[PDB]
C-alpha cells in the first residue's frame, strides 16, 4: 500500500460527498496511456475497456480515439497546444527625441 | 507615491546660504 | 555617496593628471620643432 | 539628497580646484589668483555668464576637457535629487 | 434551430427588397455563406412585433452548416422572441419553475437543437443536456482608456508662490551688497544687469567680489536643480486610475455612485455572481443598473454612460480588437465553457459530440477564429 | 540675432558675445528663463517616458512560424517526440515538420535549462505542463502566450464507462463544484508558482 | 535620461510581502530559512497540508 494525496485524489474526495461509496486506486505497470495497437488498448484506456475499471480519472488527455471506446464528463482542467516564449526585456525601441 | 515641493528645509538651506554670504561679507568688510 | 562617485572621481583626476603632463611635455617639443 | 557622507566630496572638489590653480600658476612659461578660481568655478556648472578665457592659447584648451566631468557630475547630482524625493 | 443575437457570433442583418441578402467575400476571398433567419421585426418589447425573414451569419454559421452536411441535418434557424437566454422565473402561483426565453423556447418542444453562445450551468444542465464545448473561456471586464495627457497645470510652484518674491529680493540684496563692496573696494544697473544674466546665460559682464560670485553661483544651480527635481516628481505619475485588477480589485468590493457598473440580466453571469453570497451590497447596486441588451450596455459604455460592464471576455476582446477605444481589464475569472443546448431523449448526443471533436482536431476552429474572431489589433 | 536666439535656448553655447546690446538687449535676455524652463520640462519628459513587447505570435499560423527566412536570427522551436504533438501537426502543418525534425528533445528539464541558457526560441508542450513549468521556474523569466490562442485546446475529465448510471450525478458534482467556487482554493496552493510578472 | 532610469530602481531585493510570498512558496538554496523545533510554529505550518 502506498499513502495517496494529489488534485485529482483530492477532487474525488470532494465527490464522495455524493457518491458516498468506497474508492479503491490502481496503477497500471504497462505504459502510461496506451493507444489502439494489434486492436489492443493499454494502460487506463486497456484497463477500462477489460471492465477492469469502472471509474477512472488519472488527468488522461482527451484524443479523437477514447471518445468512442469511453465516455468522459465535462473537463475541470484546461489543456492543449501551448507555445511557450521567453521574456524580453523592456527598451526605448520607440525613436527618442520624437513624439514619443 | 509623493510629489510635494520646495518644503521648510528648503527655506531653512537658503536662510543658511545667505547667513554665511553675509558673514563672509561682513568678514571681508572687517579685513 | 559610496565607490560609484569616488570612483569616477579618481578615474577622472588621474586621467586629467596624465594629460596636463603629456600636453605639457607635448607642447615643449612641439616649440622646439617649431622653433627648431 | 547626494553626498551621505559628505565629509569627502566637499574636501575633494577644493583640493582639485587648489591643484588646477596650481598647475595653471605651472603654466606661465592670465593672472593665476585672479582667473584660474573664476574659471573653475564657472566651469563647474554651466550656469555662469562671466566666463572670459581667451588668454590660454593651447595649454587651457585641454584643461577645459574638466568641463565633462563637471557637466556629468551635475547630471548624476540632478538625476540622483530628482530620483531621491 | 434557436439562436440569440450576438455580435461577434451572429450578424443579424434586414434583407433586401428581393427576399435574400447581398453577397460578399471575406480577405481570402472565400464566399460568405448566409442562411435566411426568421425572427422579430423589431428587437425591444412593446412594438407591432412582425416575424419577418432576415438574414444573419457568423461564426456558428459555419460549424452549423457542416454539421448539416455531415450528419444529413436541414437546419431552419431562428431567432429568440425574448432576446434572453431564460432561467428561473417568478410569475402568478411562485410556486412554478418555468423556463423562459431560449431555455423555455427549448423545453416547448418547439425547439429541438440549439447552436448559440450559452454558458455552461448547473441548473441548465439538470434540465437540458449539453455536449462538449467550442472553445474555453471566462469573462473580464470592460472599461474606457481615453489617450492620456499631462495634468501638471502647475506651472509656477505648485504652493507658496512667495518663492519667486523671495528670489528676487534675494537678487536685489546681493546686487546692492555688490555696489557696497565695490565702493568699498558699477554705478547704476551693471550689477543687477550681471545678477539676472548669471541665473539667465546671455554673456553680461576686490576679494569680497569674489567671494559674492563664488556664493551666487553655487546659489545659481540650487533654483534649476528643485525646479528639474519637481518636474521629474510630478511626470513620474500615472495620470489615469489604475485598471481593474479582477474581481477581487478593492474598488470593486465597495459600490459608489461615482463607478457604476451591472450585468444585463439573469443571465448566466447574474446566476456566477449570485452563488457566491458573500457580497451582499454587490447586488444593492448592480441590479439598479441593469439594461436589456449587450449591444444597449456597450453603447452605454462606449457613450460615457457606465464605467465597467461584465460579459463574456470572448464578446469583450473581439469588441476591443474591433474598435480601438474600449480595453480589457483582469486577467480571468470564473472560466467556463459553451455548449449546445439538447434535450435529454435526443438520440443525437454522440453524433455530434463526435463531429465536435474531429472538426477541432482537423484545424477547423483555429480557421473560424482567424475568419471571424480574430482581426487586426490596436 | 539668429545666433543668439539659438545660443540661449540651450546653455551648451561656447560662442556667445553679446556686448552689442545696451539696455535693449539686457531685458530680450530674460527669454532665457522660458529657455531654460522648457529644457528643464524636456529632460524630466524624456526621462520618466523610458520607464517599460511580451508576446507577438499570438498562434501558431503566423507567418513567423512558417518562414524562418524572414529573419536573421534562425527560429528554434522544440516538441517532444513520439507523442502527441507530431501527430497534432502533421495533420495540420505538413511543411512545418521538416523544419521542426531539425530541434528535438529527450527531456522536459532539457527543455527548460535550454530555454534558461536560451539555446531555444520557443518551446512547444502540453498547456498545463508548460504553465507548471513556466509558474515553478526560478527567475519568472518563461511565460506562455495569453489566454485563448491554443491551437487544439482541450480538456482531461474522468474517464467512465459506457451506459454506466454515474454519469448523470458525476457532471451535475463537477458543475457544481466549478460554479460555487471550490477551485480556487486548490489553485492558490497546488498549481501557482508565480502568476505576477511585469 | 540614462542616469535617472538605473537611479530609479530599488537596489536591495524586495522584502517579505507575507506568507503567500511568491519566492517563499518556492524553497531554494540561496534563501534559506526555517523554524527552530517542534513548537507551536511548526504545529501551525504542519496543520495547514498544501
Ligand atoms: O493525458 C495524457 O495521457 C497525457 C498525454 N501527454 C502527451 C504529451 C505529448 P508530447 O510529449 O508533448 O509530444 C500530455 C499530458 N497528458
Ligand atoms: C442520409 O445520408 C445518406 C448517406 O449515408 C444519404 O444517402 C441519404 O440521402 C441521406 N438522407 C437525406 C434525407 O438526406
Ligand atoms: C448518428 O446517429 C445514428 C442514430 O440516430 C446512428 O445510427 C449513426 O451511426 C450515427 N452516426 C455515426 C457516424 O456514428
Ligand atoms: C522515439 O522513438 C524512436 C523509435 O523509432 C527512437 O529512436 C527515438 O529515440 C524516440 N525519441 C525519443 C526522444 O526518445
Amino acid at each position: 500500500k502506498k499513502c495517496c494525496k494529489g488534485f485529482c485524489i483530492d477532487i474525488l474526495k470532494k465527490l464522495s460527498r455524493t457518491v458516498k461509496f468506497t474508492y479503491d486506486l490502481y496503477l497500471v505497470t504497462n505504459g502510461k496511456h496506451g493507444k489502439k495497437v494489434n486492436n489492443v488498448w493499454n494502460g487506463m484506456i486497456g484497463e477500462v475497456v477489460y471492465q477492469r475499471a469502472v471509474m477512472a480519472v488519472g488527468s488522461l488527455t482527451i484524443n479523437e480515439e477514447r471518445s468512442e471506446v469511453v465516455d468522459f464528463s465535462v473537463p475541470f482542467v484546461e489543456t492543449g497546444i501551448s507555445v511557450m516564449v521567453s521574456r524580453s526585456n523592456g527598451t526605448v525601441s520607440p525613436s527618442a527625441f520624437l513624439e514619443p | 507615491v509623493m510629489s510635494s515641493q520646495l518644503d521648510i528645509d528648503n527655506m531653512a538651506g537658503v536662510f543658511y546660504m545667505l547667513a554665511a554670504a553675509m558673514a563672509l561679507s561682513l568678514i571681508t568688510f572687517i579685513w | 555617496t559610496f565607490e560609484n562617485m569616488a570612483g569616477v572621481f579618481m578615474l577622472v583626476a588621474g586621467g586629467i593628471v596624465a594629460g596636463i603632463f603629456l600636453i605639457f611635455i607635448e607642447i615643449a617639443y612641439k616649440r622646439h620643432k617649431d622653433a627648431r | 539628497f547626494s553626498a551621505s557622507v559628505w565629509v569627502m566630496m566637499f574636501v575633494m572638489l577644493l583640493i582639485v580646484s587648489a591643484i588646477a590653480v596650481f598647475v595653471f600658476e605651472y603654466f606661465s612659461p592670465s593672472f593665476t589668483i585672479g582667473k584660474a578660481i573664476w574659471l573653475l568655478w564657472g566651469l563647474v556648472f554651466n550656469n555662469s555668464v562671466p566666463v572670459q578665457n581667451p588668454k590660454g592659447t593651447t595649454s587651457k584648451i585641454m584643461v577645459s576637457v574638466w568641463a565633462f566631468f563637471a557637466v556629468i557630475f551635475l547630471a548624476s547630482y540632478t538625476a540622483n535629487l530628482a530620483a531621491f524625493m | 434551430i434557436v439562436t440569440i443575437h450576438q455580435e461577434p457570433f451572429v450578424y443579424v442583418k434586414p434583407t433586401l427588397s428581393d427576399g435574400t441578402c447581398k453577397e460578399e467575400f471575406t480577405v481570402n476571398g472565400d464566399p460568405v455563406k448566409k442562411v435566411i433567419c426568421t425572427g422579430p421585426n423589431d428587437t425591444s418589447p412593446g412594438s407591432p412585433r412582425h416575424t419577418v425573414p432576415q438574414c444573419c451569419y457568423g461564426f456558428c454559421i459555419d460549424l452549423l452548416i457542416k454539421l448539416a452536411r455531415t450528419m444529413n441535418f436541414t437546419y431552419e434557424v431562428h431567432l429568440v422572441a425574448d432576446g434572453k437566454f431564460g432561467t428561473q422565473e417568478r410569475v402568478n402561483n411562485s410556486n412554478k419553475k418555468e423556463w423562459n426565453g431560449m431555455m423555455g423556447e427549448l423545453l416547448s418542444g418547439q425547439a429541438d437543437m440549439i447552436v448559440a453562445p450559452l454558458t455552461i450551468n448547473n441548473e441548465r444542465a439538470q434540465y437540458i443536456e449539453f455536449s462538449k464545448p467550442f472553445k474555453y473561456q471566462g469573462l473580464t471586464i470592460l472599461v474606457k482608456k481615453e489617450i492620456p495627457r499631462s495634468t501638471l497645470d502647475s506651472f509656477m510652484q505648485p504652493f507658496q508662490s512667495t518663492l519667486w518674491l523671495l528670489v528676487g529680493l534675494s537678487v536685489h540684496v546681493v546686487a546692492v551688497m555688490l555696489y557696497l563692496l565695490d565702493r568699498f573696494s558699477l554705478t547704476l544697473s551693471s550689477a543687477m544687469w550681471f545678477s539676472w544674466g548669471v541665473l539667465l546665460n546671455s554673456g553680461i559682464g576686490s576679494f569680497s567680489a569674489r567671494i559674492l560670485g563664488m556664493v551666487w553661483a553655487g546659489f545659481a544651480m540650487i533654483i534649476v536643480a528643485s525646479y528639474t527635481a519637481n518636474l521629474a516628481a510630478f511626470l513620474v505619475l500615472d495620470r489615469p486610475e489604475e485598471r481593474i485588477t479582477g474581481i477581487n480589485d478593492p474598488r470593486l468590493r465597495n459600490p459608489s455612485d461615482k463607478f457604476i457598473y451591472a450585468t444585463v440580466k439573469q443571465s448566466s453571469v447574474d446566476i456566477y455572481f449570485r452563488r457566491q453570497v458573500c457580497l451582499s451590497t454587490m447586488y444593492r447596486h448592480m441590479e439598479k443598473h441593469n439594461y436589456e441588451s449587450a449591444a444597449e450596455a456597450i453603447q452605454a459604455v462606449r457613450d460615457n454612460k457606465l464605467h465597467a460592464f461584465i460579459w463574456d471576455s470572448a464578446v469583450l476582446e473581439f469588441e476591443a480588437s474591433q474598435k480601438c477605444d474600449l480595453v480589457t481589464t483582469g486577467e480571468l475569472f470564473f472560466r467556463s465553457g459553451f455548449g449546445i443546448g439538447m434535450r435529454k431523449d435526443s438520440p443525437w448526443k454522440q453524433n455530434v459530440s463526435l463531429s465536435i471533436l474531429k472538426s477541432h482536431e482537423n484545424g477547423f476552429m483555429e480557421d473560424l477564429d482567424k475568419t471571424w474572431v480574430r482581426y487586426q489589433e490596436c | 540675432a539668429i545666433w543668439l536666439l539659438w545660443g540661449l535656448v540651450f546653455n551648451n553655447s561656447v560662442p556667445v558675445q553679446n556686448p552689442k546690446g545696451t539696455t535693449s538687449k539686457i531685458m530680450v535676455s530674460v527669454w532665457a528663463f522660458f529657455a531654460v524652463i522648457f529644457l528643464a520640462s524636456y529632460t524630466a519628459n524624456l526621462a520618466a517616458f523610458m520607464i517599460q513587447f511580451v508576446d507577438q505570435v499570438t498562434g501558431l499560423s503566423d507567418k513567423k512560424f512558417q518562414r524562418p527566412h524572414d529573419y536573421s536570427p534562425p527560429f528554434r522551436f522544440g516538441t517532444v517526440p513520439n507523442g502527441s504533438t507530431e501527430r497534432n501537426i502533421r495533420n495540420n502543418y505538413p511543411y512545418m515538420h521538416q523544419y521542426m525534425t531539425k530541434f528535438n528533445q529527450k527531456g522536459v528539464e532539457d527543455a527548460l535549462v535550454s530555454l534558461k541558457t536560451g539555446k531555444l526560441d520557443a518551446f512547444i508542450y502540453d498547456a498545463a505542463v508548460l504553465n507548471y513549468k513556466a509558474g515553478r521556474d526560478e527567475g519568472c523569466k518563461l511565460v506562455t502566450i495569453g489566454s485563448g490562442y491554443i491551437f487544439a485546446t482541450t480538456g482531461y475529465g474522468i474517464a467512465l464507462q459506457k451506459g454506466s448510471p454515474w454519469k448523470r450525478q458525476i457532471d451535475l458534482a463537477l458543475l457544481q463544484f466549478v460554479g460555487d467556487g471550490e477551485m480556487e482554493e486548490l489553485e492558490t496552493c497546488w498549481l501557482t508558482g508565480i502568476c505576477h510578472n511585469e
